[PDB]
């Protein structure tokens, strides 16, 4: 029970956040190099 | 003739092909049936 | 392993070197393990019997002994059609 | 009759085993695309 | 291969698990970044 003010706190904190980065990121992250004529994502061996 | 003989219309994926990763060939051998290398009669199934 | 001299022949559109056999091993198989390393040494028997056989009969083509072990012996010897690494192309051949 | 157990998996590979065993065949373990080879083709040596 | 012995040659890897995408790579007896060999390298372990 006495942790109502502090979960109220973190909940409107993630939401800030979520805001915030929905306005600056939105939809950026949505290029990656593949090969030339292919569909198939270039990365080295251990990269994500 | 030197080529190996066909089985089906060929369809290759360029779109899933990775540039250098040397996609492998065949070991068939040219198995031409006799009545596949000229015109079939009635005569000639029975000369086979 | 032997250097070849690798003169040039017709009934071959190669290179070919009748004093010697070849050895081939499939490419994910180690030259040197003990279990190859036999099938190499007590081989080295049959390329008295390929050198007789292509001086009775001037005009034979290869002659190949392929074991159980991946391991192929040819006689005369070439050199392989594909190396491993120095083309682009791998080399997927096994005699078995 | 030749069993093969495909894969990696905690399942239980004793009556495969036992059918192989019993009719004079032999059992094979392929955990990986690079023991496909070598694995698909070694029944020739029990047929000898 | 299960020994130090066998971890010697080429080996095939497959890219995306396409038996059709092959490379070679030069196979090594590799001995783990973390280990449990002494207790130096044990107390290492169970400190990270």
């Amino acid at each position: 029970l006495p942790l109502f003010h502090i979960a109220l706190l973190v909940l409107f904190m993630v939401i800030i956040y979520a805001i915030i980065g929905l306005e600056l990121f939105k939809g950026k992250m949505h290029k990656t190099c593949y090969y030339i004529g292919t569909d198939i994502v270039a990365t080295v061996e251990n990269e994500k | 003739q030197p080529k190996p003989i066909g089985v089906g219309i060929p369809t290759i994926n360029l779109r899933k092909r990775r540039p250098n990763v040397q996609n492998p060939k065949s070991q068939e051998p040219v198995t031409l049936d006799f009545l596949d290398a000229e015109l079939e009669n009635d005569i000639k199934v029975e000369i086979r | 392993r032997i250097k070849p001299v690798f003169i040039d022949d017709a009934n071959f559109r190669r290179q070919v070197s009748y004093q010697h056999a070849a050895v081939h091993i499939p490419t994910d198989i180690y030259e040197g393990s003990t279990i190859v390393l036999n099938e190499l040494n007590w081989t080295s028997a049959l390329d008295d019997v390929f050198k007789k056989n292509r001086e009775e009969d001037p005009s034979l083509l290869w002659q190949v002994f392929g074991s159980a072990t991946g391991l192929a012996r040819y006689y005369p010897a070439s050199p392989w059609v594909d190396n491993s690494r120095t083309p682009n192309k791998i080399d997927l051949y096994d005699v078995r | 009759v030749f069993t093969f157990s495909v894969g990696q998996h905690n399942y239980d590979r004793g009556p495969i085993q036992w059918m192989a065993c019993e009719n004079k065949g032999y059992y094979y373990e392929i955990p990986s695309i690079g023991a496909i080879r070598i694995n698909t083709q070694e029944y020739l040596d029990v047929l000898g | 291969k299960m020994t130090e012995e066998e971890c010697r040659g080429y080996y095939y890897v497959y890219k995306d698990g396409d038996p059709t995408q092959m490379e070679l790579r030069p196979r090594q007896w590799i001995h783990n970044d973390f280990h449990f060999d002494n207790v130096l390298s044990a107390m290492m372990s169970l400190f990270t």
